[PDB]
């Protein structure tokens, strides 16, 4: 039963009391990217399918929240993320733009125009 | 011809081995250190 | 050569076996048991001529 | 993330990981030597028949193992490192293999200052002498730096000759090692 | 007796200083070794008690191995010497006429192997400039199979069929044939064929080494036997230990010919290897492995160049489906792997036409290249009656119909054959010949076996001038041509 | 950066890095090796440890060698100093004829087109083969797959595309041989050198040859067909050039995808696949596309396991195409050939405003025909043809001719039939099929159409029967 | 030396020496049981803990009982004094008849004869039955399917194979019938001793009897096909004779295989059976062989499961 | 109990499927290695240590007997799956229930070509 954060990277920062310097509160570090899915240490206040935002503009989905860590999705390709990246958090359940403005727009899954007639000019978003 | 030599062969074995188990005992103790001693110089001379 | 003990161990061990063999040493009755059944098998393969006997067919005619 | 000092040995499993980061947090503010000093001392603490039966008993909230260990690392003034791991392995549950963990270390330390293990296995105790002649050749293995660390032993399935481990080096001298390779090359 | 005392004497006594790791968990047959720090991958460890292990997985903390014997010769707290060097088989004209087994110890008696040389079984196979067009002949002295279905030197045909249909038989009969060439003059038509036994009884390897000495094809014969009771990781391994020993002789410029019999039995041990070492099953419980396993072993059945030496080594991988299904994992996993195939029925081998070859799903994809002319010219005339015949047989009307079932008829009754029977390539053409232009018409196709033995005696007898003219200028002229007509005629008057 | 090698199980190999990490997908060398031996990042397992996929044979690994980080993915020599080379994954050539002397390399793990760069033009390609002609048209500029089992003539249908369509051609070509015979890829390529589509002493070459044949390990196998595509995709981008990209097998691309899964640590999905296998087989497929800055034509050989069409990779294969066509072992064992399968074979061009009106009708007339006689084939095979009524006698001959009709011989099969090769112009396959089903052809026996060229051989052979 | 069972689950025993472990294989004895408990060892999980599988019902088993290691495998009595005597598969007479008295005794677990060992020459055996001596040969050293079920015939003909092939060659024969219904392997057993071949007063009997019941672990019913190979390979090296050896069944002989290898904890093959399968028949079929001294003929009962011989 | 005391008995278990379902959930729960369908590797052992205790004691131990009618359901007639090829192989014959003959008059739908006794007429009153 060997915890994911059970790392010696973590155990290190623990034993020579510097964790306090770090913010594990609104943000956490990438233990390990692969295939698509990263588990991340911190993040305490993470809520479960809430938005987070890595430090490389990718975005991501927490799905799991570990006792220790958190698994987190990311929507695209984890080719730029490394571990020890902060991911930070966005607030608020993962949620797309809608209005009218969005008739006749090529959309993405998550609400960005892939069509290349601009941005959508919507006002309302829903989770 | 050849049945008897191997069968023979064995047998022979057998007792040999019996005679070595036997004088394993034999105070030889002291020099086979000495010689095996020597032989970790040459393997040490050899490691470097 | 003759440095490693158990190289001349082995010699003088065989030298006696050696000189032993003035007749097979060692045999056991295991030994003569063992040997009648083999040579039993290899008789029973071969038949039941003797040792040495040179025999003939004695041909004959359609 | 932070880069941790590598230890001169690597560990593995949880022991060694524990161990691992603990090596490198003292490695940091060279604190090695005091380090090592509290982990055999808590290695006698935690002994104690009344700590060693409380703290197996799984019955007992965690944050009471926490508070006793708390109060059993401050009275003995240990270094903020070693407080600090005591605290960690409580809060993770792992003391129970607290013993696992200082070994390690030990290790982990004697591999820093050259404590190269050896080992010698014999059919019969060794004269003094030739226990000595015995030592100065094998220093003759190592390096410039290294201490050897020699380790008797005596068995008696192997009948003459010896056995020696140099860590990760071994010759087999034995009596029953080479009667079984002439048993074999000669049937063979 | 003092022989043997010499025996003492000469035996490599001198301690080595050497790495070493202990045992920590050996069960399931993958032991679990502790140490081992400057092992390398795929390396060859020995353990105490004599046995040799591969050392398959390079854990952070321990070393897999996979033991070469019975995991029951091995504890915990054993000794595991590394031997420096990758998986290892000794290779030579040495082992040629010896019975060693998947690692090279002789099991044979007759003394130990005098080897001076080692390969890898992990090698790999040539790439794509070596390799050259298969263009000689790889005579199998079986009528269908030379005739029908050609095999070339460098080609990898596949066998494949039920149970008892007569493959192991077809391995044998292109064995023993190899005997007239390997006593000619010429090197360059010398075939050393090899003969790996996989998951096969120990009795059956012993009959079979006992027939190949008495047709005296163990001169050049390796036979390597991991048979049933064999642990797997030996039967896994022994392809590949007699597909080195056939790349020693491709790499020195002599031609060779390996038998994998059969390849549904290693691929069973790999299955067990796989499922102890818990990796993920995939269809019918085979690993996705189990593709890569045989495509890497006969990938090496190539035919190098002459800047290259011109060797070559021909391989014949022997399958068995079970209840006949062609279109099975392993089966279609090896179809494509290979050059042609020979699918050997079941129902014609109960009908006693033996060997029982299906010609219509038989094929060899270099085919007619690397095909005596001779045998062209009189065996593509037999390939389209054939054809014709089989397109009609589905009701037993017209003189052309009717022609059409007497002539296949005819054809197939005279492509039986016997067992341990190879028929020189002259042989086979005479009597082809004789079937195809249309001189058996006439009489009973029950008589037509007979018929053949009869004529052959004649041939062989009499005209073996006509004979070695044929295979010395390996076609069939017009002259020749009218003297064979001729002879048929005659002797057909005899009856 | 210097890492350190400490693990090597199978074709994965884990390393440790003390300074920065290498971000996924780069590539590193092995330092101290016979060869060279290119180590692929894959994942970040934590401690400063990736783990990596091997690009060669990792025996002779030890625990603790030297791992020397390149800084950017596998990057592969590209420009038309390709044309007439081979090259394996990591793009070393391997013809002995010195190194690829380019000016300008490309990374193997580019990013697919954008949506706003896609084009959609559509418009038939002519191939000369009967039933892709009726049937399945394919288009140019669209990708292409062959569905097979084995031994069924994917690879004979591929070299009759080869010929046909490239022979006959203007642009480039590239031919990524992944996982598939060595001896067939040697054959290939003597076979363009006397064809002169390949030169070995002047600049005319037209094709490039990529090749991770099946001898290669998992990790050979899973990226030399990104090598093909990136091939590929520098002629259709840097030069704007119309492209043809053959590929076979692309099956083996995700089998060993699964080889070297297992030992990732990942959870094997449905029939032991990796769980990424729709995921993989997208991101590689998804840079196979005509844009507008190019237009590559695709010919993809999908192997199809055990003979199982649901099987999770072709199933999956099947969404990424314009036209399949699948061969069938059923067809394939009455001897016609190629064992296209007239009912399963589909394309995107099959519009009466994209082919016409009378070889759309014609096709589907023929589609219905055949699966009409399919469905008797239940009763036929028991009840024999004596249980049917008249229309339904007549719809299993006009049935049987037809499927007869499609079969056709190809120039690359000469050896096998003997047989001389025939290409059948579009307009003469139209004809031919138009008069079958009108029924000006009741008269004449099945086997007068078996394996002919246009109707007119059908005719002739008919009365050569006839004496 | 005496170890400690640490862990019971089910017929799977985990036991922790503590000088030194056991091969595998070997026979452990646990002390303390009514009965006589025997564990066959079968890993060496590390930590010198030994997994092993029991040959009789692990009920009552504490976690500290002392095991004692006998020092090799199952040893079983193989003189000509079984003869007659039903045993079970740790060699204790379940006939209640009084001791099996031998001067040697044999262990189970040995391994088939080399390759020089092997006879080349295919021979015949002679059952002196017309229809099986004529249309399907028997041949010595082979093995030999039964296929029928009940009420056709199959008790009284391995009756009468046995009495041909001890009165036309004197050789012995031996009867393991792995997976036996107790109600059927007493009706054996008395059709036997009413049809002679087993005799209860005059020591001439020709059968020795065998039973691993249905009713015990399944590590106790895939070894008894090793006890009968043990007794049959007596009689023919030790005795250098021909040897009968009925399996009934041979089905049963797999299964138990499966059951044990699916205790230990080993992924199932394809169709759930083990995944040592294929060398598990083989180290048994394989000591089923006519070496240089006798012969070993099998006929085993075979069972074809959902008639499905694929 | 009335077996060893000279008595006769007659257990009827209704189903023996149910006891193998129970314990297929009692063992899934403690994490025993599953097995076919599930069923951990004891489903033979569970039953056939069960069905061995239906005896008939010679008179030295009082002549007692226990007969013993296990009932098995079967999905669909599928009487090759693994708890009824279980419990078939460890049984003395067999009465098959086909619905096919319930509901055409024969009730009870004792289908007489499946049946079987291996016991057979040993069991049967001289004029039966
Ligand atoms: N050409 C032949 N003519 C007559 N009989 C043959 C021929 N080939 C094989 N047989 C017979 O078939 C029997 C079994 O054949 P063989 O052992 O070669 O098949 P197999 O596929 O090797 O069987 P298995 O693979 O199960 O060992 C032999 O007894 C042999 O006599
Ligand atoms: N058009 C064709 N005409 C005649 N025979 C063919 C044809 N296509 C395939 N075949 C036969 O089927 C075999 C299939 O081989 P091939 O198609 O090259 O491999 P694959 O299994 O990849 O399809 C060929 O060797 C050939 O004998
Ligand atoms: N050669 C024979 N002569 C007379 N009866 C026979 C012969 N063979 C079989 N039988 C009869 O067939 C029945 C089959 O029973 P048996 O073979 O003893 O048990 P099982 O059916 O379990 O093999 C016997 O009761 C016997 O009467
Ligand atoms: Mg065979
Ligand atoms: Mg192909």
């Amino acid at each position: 039963k060997t915890g994911t954060a059970e790392v010696s990277s973590i155990l290190e920062e623990r034993i020579l009391g510097a964790d306090t310097s770090v913010d594990l509160e609104e943000t956490g570090r990438v233990l390990s990217i692969g295939d698509g899915i990263a588990r991340v240490h911190g993040l305490r206040n993470v809520q479960a399918e809430e938005m987070v935002e890595f430090s490389s503009g990718l975005k991501g989905m927490s799905l799991n929240l570990e006792p220790d860590n958190v698994g987190v999705v990311v929507f695209g390709n984890d080719k730029l993320i490394k571990e020890g990246d902060i991911v930070k958090r966005t607030g608020a359940i993962v949620d797309v733009p809608v209005g009218e403005e969005l008739l006749g727009r090529v959309v993405d899954a998550l609400g960005n125009a892939i069509d290349g007639k601009g941005p959508i000019g919507s006002k309302a978003r829903r989770r | 011809q050849n049945m008897m030599r191997q069968k023979e062969q064995e047998h022979m074995i057998n007792w040999v081995e019996k005679r070595v188990v036997q004088s394993i005992s034999a105070q030889q103790e002291k020099e086979t250190i000495a010689k095996c001693i020597a032989d970790l110089k040459l393997l040490s001379k050899k490691a470097q | 050569d003759p440095v490693q003990k158990l190289f001349v161990d082995k010699i003088r061990e065989y030298r006696t076996k050696r000189q032993t063999s003035g007749g097979p040493v060692d045999a056991g009755p295991e030994y003569q048991q063992d040997l009648d059944r083999e040579l039993f098998k290899l008789k029973q393969m071969y038949g039941k001529a003797d040792m040495n006997t040179f025999p003939n067919f004695t041909f004959e005619d359609p | 993330f932070a880069k941790l000092v590598r230890p001169p040995v690597q560990i593995y499993g949880i022991e060694g990981r524990y161990a691992t980061a603990l090596y490198s947090a003292a490695s940091k503010q060279n604190k090695l030597e005091q380090v090592e000093k509290e982990l055999l001392r808590v290695g006698q603490i935690l002994k104690e028949p009344k700590m060693a039966a409380s703290l197996l008993n799984p019955y007992v909230k965690r944050s009471v193992k926490v508070k006793s260990l708390s109060d059993m690392t401050a009275k003995e003034k240990f270094s903020p490192l070693t407080s600090n791991l005591i605290n960690l392995l409580a809060e993770n549950g792992r003391l129970t293999n607290t013993p696992a963990v200082i070994s390690a270390f030990s290790t982990m330390m004697s591999v820093h200052r050259g404590e190269v293990p050896c080992t010698v296995t014999t059919a019969s105790a060794l004269d003094e002498a030739t226990l000595t002649e015995l030592k100065t050749v094998l220093k003759s293995f190592l390096s410039k730096g290294q201490v050897l660390k020699l380790e008797v032993k005596i068995d008696p399935s192997i009948m003459g000759g010896m056995i020696v481990r140099i860590g990760e080096k071994y010759v087999d001298m034995s009596a029953k090692t080479k009667i079984q390779k002439l048993s074999r090359a000669m049937r063979e | 007796s003092s022989i043997l005392e010499e025996r003492i004497l000469g035996a490599d006594t001198s301690v080595d200083l050497e790495e070493t790791g202990r045992v920590l968990s050996i069960g399931d047959g993958i032991a679990r070794v502790h140490g081992l720090r400057n092992v390398q991958a795929e390396e060859m460890v020995e353990f105490s008690s004599g046995l040799k292990g591969m050392s398959l997985n390079l854990e952070p903390d321990n070393v897999g191995v996979v033991v070469f014997g019975n995991d029951k010769l091995i504890k915990e707290g054993d000794i595991v010497k590394r031997t420096g060097a990758i998986v290892d088989v000794p290779v030579g004209e040495e082992l040629l006429g010896r019975v060693v087994d998947a690692l090279g110890n002789a099991i044979d008696g007759k003394g130990p192997i005098g080897s001076k040389a080692r390969r890898r079984v992990g090698l790999k196979a040539p790439g794509i400039i070596p390799r050259i067009s298969v263009r000689e002949p790889m005579q199998t002295g079986i009528k269908a199979v030379d005739s029908l279905v050609p095999i070339g030197r460098g080609q990898r045909e596949l066998i494949i069929g039920d149970r008892q249909t007569g493959k192991t038989s077809i391995a044998i009969d292109t064995i023993i044939n190899q005997k007239r060439f390997n006593d000619g003059t010429d090197e360059k038509k010398k075939l050393y064929c090899i003969y790996v036994a996989i998951g096969q009884k120990r009795s059956t390897v012993a009959q079979l080494v006992k027939r190949l000495t008495d047709a005296d094809a163990m001169k050049y014969t390796i036979v390597v036997s991991a048979t049933a009771s064999d642990a797997a990781p030996l039967q896994y391994l022994a392809p590949y230990s007699g597909c080195s020993m056939g790349e020693y002789f491709r790499d020195n410029g002599k031609h060779a010919l390996i038998i994998y019999d059969d390849l549904s039995k290693q691929a069973v041990a790999y299955r067990q290897m796989s499922l102890l070492l818990r990796r993920p099953p995939g269809r019918e419980a085979y690993p996705g492995d189990v593709f890569y396993l045989h495509s890497r072993l006969l990938e090496r059945a190539a035919k190098m160049n002459d800047a290259f030496g011109g060797g070559s080594l021909t391989a014949l991988p022997v399958i068995e489906t079970q209840a006949g299904d062609v279109s099975a994992y392993i089966p279609t996993n090896v179809i494509s792997i290979t050059d042609g195939q020979i699918f050997l029925e079941t129902e014609l081998f109960y009908k006693g036409i033996r060997p029982a070859i299906n010609v219509g799903l038989s094929v060899s994809r270099v085919g007619s290249a690397a095909q005596t002319r001779a045998m062209k010219q009189v065996a593509g005339t037999m390939k389209l009656e054939l054809a014709q015949y089989r397109e009609v047989a589905a009701f037993a009307l017209d003189a052309a119909t009717q022609q059409l079932l007497s002539r296949g008829v005819r054809l197939t009754e005279l492509l039986k054959q016997g067992q341990y029977s190879p028929m020189a390539i002259e042989e086979q053409v005479a009597v082809i010949y004789a079937g195809v232009r249309g001189y058996l018409d006439k009489l009973e196709p029950s008589k037509i076996t007979k018929f053949e033995n009869a004529f052959l005696s004649h041939v062989i007898s009499q005209h073996q001038a006509l004979l070695g003219k044929i295979r010395t200028d390996g076609k069939i002229s017009e002259e020749s041509d009218a003297k064979l007509k001729e002879i048929v005629t005659n002797f057909l008057a005899g009856f | 950066t210097t890492g350190r090698i400490v693990a090597v199980i199978g074709a994965v190999v884990d390393v440790q890095f003390d300074e920065g990490l290498p971000p996924i997908l780069n590539a590193l060398e092995v330092q101290g090796r016979e060869t060279r031996l290119v180590l692929e990042v894959a994942q970040h397992l934590g401690e400063s440890t990736v783990r990596t996929i091997a690009m060669d044979g990792t025996e002779g690994l030890v625990r603790g060698q030297k791992v020397l980080d390149s800084g950017a993915p596998i990057r592969i020599p590209v420009g038309p100093e390709t044309l007439g080379r081979i090259m394996n994954v990591i793009g070393e050539p391997i013809d002995e004829r010195g190194p690829i002397k380019t000016k300008q390399f490309a990374a193997i793990h580019a990013e697919a087109p954008e949506f706003v760069e896609m084009s959609v033009e559509q418009e038939i390609l002519v191939t000369g083969i009967k039933v892709v002609d009726l049937l399945a048209p394919y288009a140019k500029g669209g990708k292409i797959g062959l569905f097979g089992g084995a031994g069924v003539g994917k690879t004979v249908l591929i070299m009759e595309l080869i010929n046909n369509v490239a022979k006959a051609h203007g642009g480039y070509s590239v031919f990524a041989g992944v996982g598939e015979r060595t001896r067939e890829g040697n054959d290939l390529y003597h076979e363009m050198i006397e064809s002169g589509v390949i030169n070995l002493k002047d600049a005319t070459s037209k094709v490039a040859l990529v090749y991770g044949q099946m001898n290669e390990p998992p990790g050979a196998r899973a990226r030399v067909a990104l090598t093909g595509l990136t091939v590929a995709e520098y002629f259709r981008d840097q030069e704007g050039q119309d492209v043809l990209l053959f590929i076979d097998n692309i099956f083996r691309f995700t089998q060993a995808g699964s080889e070297v899964s297992a030992l990732l640590g990942r959870i094997p999905s449905a029939v032991g696949y990796q769980p990424t296998l729709a995921t993989d087989m997208g991101t590689m497929q998804e840079r196979i596309t005509t844009t507008k800055k190019g237009s590559i034509t695709s010919v993809q050989a999908i192997y199809v396991p055990a003979d199982d069409l649901t099987d999770p990779a072709p199933a999956t294969t099947f969404a990424h195409l314009d036209a399949t066509t699948v061969l069938s072992r059923a067809i394939a064992e009455l001897g016609i050939y190629p064992a296209v399968d007239p009912l399963d074979s589909t394309s995107r061009i099959m519009d009466p405003n994209i082919v016409g009106s009378e070889h759309y009708d014609v096709a589907r007339g023929v589609q219905k025909i055949l699966q009409d006689y399919k469905s008797l084939q239940d009763i036929i095979a028991i009840l024999g043809m004596d249980e049917l009524s008249e229309e339904d006698k007549l719809t299993v001959s006009r049935a049987r001719k037809i499927q007869r009709f499609l079969s056709q011989p190809f120039q690359v099969a000469e050896v096998f039939t003997g047989h001389l090769g025939k290409l059948v112009p579009l307009k003469e396959t139209i004809k031919g099929f138009q008069q079958i089903l009108a029924g000006e052809y009741d008269h004449l026996p099945e086997q007068a159409f078996y394996m002919v060229g246009p109707i007119e051989e059908a005719v002739a052979k008919a009365d050569k029967l006839a004496e």
